[PDB]
This record gives C-alpha cells, structure tokens and sequence, in this order.
C-alpha cells in the first residue's frame, strides 16, 4: 500500500523483532567487542590525567573536558587538523596545555591504542 | 567473515521481510512510534544534504559528514556556535581541493546548506 | 488475467518464498562463499594504506578514497582504460599517487588476490 | 555442477509457479509493495536502452552496459557528472570497433540514449 | 467443448502437474545430466582465454565474446560453415583471431569437450 | 532405454490426460496464463514455417530451422539484422542442394518467408 521513509524505518525494525537478528547480530562477532574494553581503557586514562592536571595547577577540575581531550585524540589520528586549531581556541586558557599533553605528550601510551582498537 | 555471514542467512531475514510488508498491505500493523520521532527530527538533516548538489568532483563524503556534524551543534536544545564552526572549517578545506571548486565557490555551499552568514566560516578560516 | 512486468516480479517473488529457494540457494553453493572472505581482505588491505598515505604527507583523510581505489582495481584487471583516465583527472592532486599506488606499486599483492577471487 | 541444480530441482519450481498463477488468476494474491517501489525507479532504465537500437554488429554489451552505468551516477540524491561522463566515454570507445560504426554516429547514439548534449562527451575522449 | 493450441498447451500441463512427470522427468536420466558438468568446463576454459588475449593485445575484456566463441565452435562441430563467415564479419578486427583461436587453435582440448558431450 | 520409459509409465499419463479433458469440458479449468503469453509470441512464427511449403524434394529441416533462427534475431528488442543474416544465408546454402531447387528459388522462398528484399540476403553470399 505505502512506501515512505517513516514505514521504511518501521517495517525494517519489524523484521528484526520477528527473526532475532539484534541479539544474534551481537553474540556473531564476539571480535569487535573487545574495543569496548579498549575504549574504557583510554577513557581512565584521559580522566585520571585531568584531576593530576588539576592539582598541581591548582585550578578547579572541570567536567566535559575527558571529551573534549578524547575528540581531539581521534581527529589527531585521521588527520583534521583546523579542526583541531578551532576547538583549542574555545577551551580556557589553563586547559589548553591539558589538551596538547594528551595529543602529543602521550604519543607513546594512549596514541597507541586508538591504533589497536581500529585495528 | 561467512561465519558472521552464515549465522544471519539461516534466521530466515528474506522470508520474515516479506510476510512483514503482506501484514502492512492488510493493515495489521501500524506505524511504530520510534519512528515518529526519527522522521519528526532526522527532515533537517536530509534537507541540507541535498542542498549541497552542486559540488562537484572528487568522494565528497568529507563535505556531507563535516555539514551534518555542524548543523548537530546548532540543534541542540543549547546550542554551541563555537563547536559548529569548528566542524565548518573542516568542511570549507575539504571542498576546495576538488578540482573545479574554488575558496569562494564552497563557502557558498557551505553557509547556503547550513543557514548562515558566509562570514562566519571565513573568521574562523585564518 | 494479467501478465505484465510488475506482476512477473511479484509471481517470481510468490514463488521463491514458497518453495524456500533463497536460503538453499546460499547453503547449496558453499564455494562460492569464499569470495567474501578474499573481498573483505583485500578491503583492509587498501583501507591501512589509505591512512599510511594521510600522515606520511599530512593531509587528512578522505572517505571514499578507498572505494575509488577499490573500483579502479577492478577495471585495471579488465581493462577499461579510458575509464580510469577520466577518473583520475576527478579525484584531488594529493591522492592520485595513492590511486596509482593500489594499481601499481602493489601488482603484486593485491592484483594478485583479484585474480584468485575470481576463480 | 549438477550437485547445485540437484538442490533448486528437489524444491519443486514447477509445481509451485504453476500454482502461485492460479491463485493470481483466481484474485487471492495482490502485488507486492516490492515491484511497486521496483517499477518506479527500473521504467526509466528501460526505455534509455531500447534507444540503443541503431547501433548494430557485434556484441553490444560493453555499449550497453556502460550506458546503464552512466545514468546511474546521473539518477543520484547528488547527481555526479564527472563520474557519469567517466562512464560513457568508455561506452563510445568501446561503440566504435564494432563495423559500420564511426566516433561521430557513436556519439549520437550515447549521447541520444542518456539525453545530453554531445560536447560533454566529446571533451573527456580529448 | 474446445480443441485450440491454447488450451492444448494448457491441458499437457495440467497432466504435468496431477503425474509430477517433471521431476521424475529428470530424476529418472540421471546420465544425461553430467552434461551439464561439461559444459560448465568449457565455459570456464572460453572465458578464462578471452581475458587473457584481452590483457597480452592490451584492449578491453569485450563481455559476450565468450558467448560468440561458443556458437562458432559448436556450428564448427556440425558444418556450418558459411554461418561462420559471415559472423566473422561481425565482430571487431581486434576480436577474430581470438575467434579463430578457439576453432582452430585449441581442438585438442576444448573440440574434444564438445565430442565428449554430445556423445 | 526401457527403464526411463518405465518410471513414466507408471505414473499414469493416460488416465490423467483423459481427467484434465473432462474438467475443461466441466468448465472448471481456465486457459492458463503461460498459455495467452505463448501463443501471443509464438504465432508469428507458425505462419513463417507455412510459407516454406513451395519448397520441395529432400529433408528440409535445415531450411526450416534456420529460418526461425533467422526470425528470432530480427524479432528481439534490439534487432541484430546482422547476425539475422548470417542463419538466413545457410537456410539459402541448404535450400539449394535440393532437386528441383535453384538459387534464386531459394531466395524466393527464404526472403519471402522473412519477408525482407531479396537483395539483403544476397549481400552475405559472395
């Protein structure tokens, strides 16, 4: 009878509840799933370097900026580099030190492993 | 992989897609309310993609990606102009290395795309 | 009563899932399955490069390089010459090398595997 | 092999076309909401390759093929004319070994089958 | 009631499908049927020559030449020879020595498959 | 052989194509729709092979055969009158090896049938 995009989108979740393929999309791979282990792995590290960066400057530590630090980290690896130049200009001044020590200054831990999760 | 392939082919996705589309037809089935709201918020994003038509060339996926992260900033129920505009740029640099494009010509069908004035992505160039 | 296109690919529709020829279509073959294992190799194998390429010249990565790459593979193996030519006047100045470098400088490796997917 | 047909024949095809047209005929059985969404976006691809019919000789595949690749790019959300003129250049070149065919009556074929002008296919074949 | 070649063609099917003679119509040869494994031979054996006279003259893979090479072989076979010349004239200039190849070049091997077949 | 014929012996041809005829004379069979697209198609060449009957003497399959051979290109979507004329000019090469038969009988015969000129077919004879 129809056809358009908002019975598209209902009659392809239909069909997964039907067949199963949700639950059995997931326990097939059991290969991509150790990146969740990878993710949080680099997700500690990034906050525990924040509350460090936090008291020895003496500054207050403020939340969000695991994020900003983490976003940073991933276009670093593709290569979008203006990307980079407008977001370090809208940090505070003190938190833009923070942000480059996990870019460059740790090249050698957490750079590594974002190139064993994509791998 | 084909083990990953064989473990979806044998739940039968061929056969259940078509007994779903016949209880449409003979209306046993409604349209769900997920997909109310995906249609109610996803139109401003599908709108803008096609607004950017008239680049040509080179894979111009760095283009359409850079345009949809920039308007996800903006329709926010607080939006942040700072973070859009960051997205933006990259979208400016990515379009003006296909052959044809030119500096100018890609601010037009970035700020046209996402609504604004071509001023603002040209502070942020530098 | 009727006959035409739209009910010719209905009735072979009908037909298929009544005598469940889709999935024994599949599960009869089983050699022809491998195909998508050399294809998901070689898809990788342009994949890392086009990364290695981006930060060895600095410029970002650009999505879609390596479905480009990927088709000109093919039609190199063929030989619709003319077809790459205009192509390669399509992508940007920065990554015609690349797209030289998967039909060239890796004749070896992966024009081989092309050659072994389809047998 | 003959093991791969011994599995289709087993199924019983015969039977099971013969019987899913009665029920057609006997109004048991709608169209599908497939070939509806099928002849939609096909009619157009149909009709550009029965205006191939002046080119005459050998096997005309490549011809025929490479046409059905150029609309494709042309038929996109975001149309790509540089990637559709890649493709009918190679459906001339490939038009014009066959006997009895020269690059100029080619290029009215092509170029009259997609529905442009026949510059655009003139300035890639440089 | 009615006698016409439209409903004789009905009514031979409809005595097909009350028997099940189909089935039994192949079920029951089962020695007629490795033809079928041979002349999946020789199609592989045209097709995998005519990409390699496509790669050695440098010209593209012409699809379906693989279909007029099997024609000319088989009218080869029986004598029709002047059904040959003029399908010669056919093809590109380009294409008829590899024509030619497949009658004359390989009847040890691909000429004997089709003697092999038919008997 | 004697074991292919037993297997379709017993599945009783004869007492079934006597019960199909009595349900059409019942009328409870329709004409099948296999049927209307067979004899829509097929009927121009049943009058194409009656026209073939001055011709006389021999075996004449090969003058029946590549006639219709020679119908079925001329008759696709795109015509190949090229290869059209390569099966007619052998149905013309057989036509005259048979007492009684000279060559421009022959092409009396095999271009009337077709119904094209006479002068096409003698191009390709040489």
């Amino acid at each position: 009878i129809a056809e358009t995009l908002t019975e598209k989108h209902t009659l392809g979740i239909e069909k997964v509840v039907a067949t199963d393929s949700w639950r059995v999309g997931i326990t097939s791979r059991e290969k991509k799933l150790e990146r969740i282990n990878i993710s949080a792995e680099i997700s500690r590290r990034i906050q525990d370097e924040a509350i460090a960066y936090a008291r020895n400057k003496g500054i207050p530590y403020l939340p969000g900026i695991n994020g900003i630090a983490w976003k940073l980290l991933r276009l670093k690896w593709l290569g979008y580099t203006d990307q980079i130049n407008v977001v370090m200009r809208t940090v505070p001044a003190e938190w833009r030190d923070f942000l480059t020590q996990i870019m460059e200054n740790t090249q050698m831990e957490s750079m590594y492993s974002e190139l064993r999760k994509v791998r | 992989s084909v083990e990953v392939y064989r473990q979806k082919i044998e739940k039968g996705g061929y056969s259940a897609a078509y007994e779903a589309t016949r209880r449409y037809e003979r209306e046993e089935i409604e349209v769900l309310s997920w997909s109310s709201r995906w249609e109610s918020a996803w139109s401003k994003f599908g709108e803008a993609v096609k607004a950017l038509g008239k680049i040509e060339g080179a894979p111009r996926a760095l283009v359409i990606a850079k345009v949809q992260e920039a308007l996800a900033y903006m329709s926010k129920p607080l939006p942040n102009m700072k973070l859009a505009m960051a997205a933006a740029v990259q979208a400016v640099r990515a379009c003006e290395q296909l052959p044809g494009m030119n500096r100018e010509r890609c601010l037009d069908a970035v700020a046209g795309a996402l609504g604004v004035a071509k001023d603002w992505i040209r502070r942020e160039m530098t």
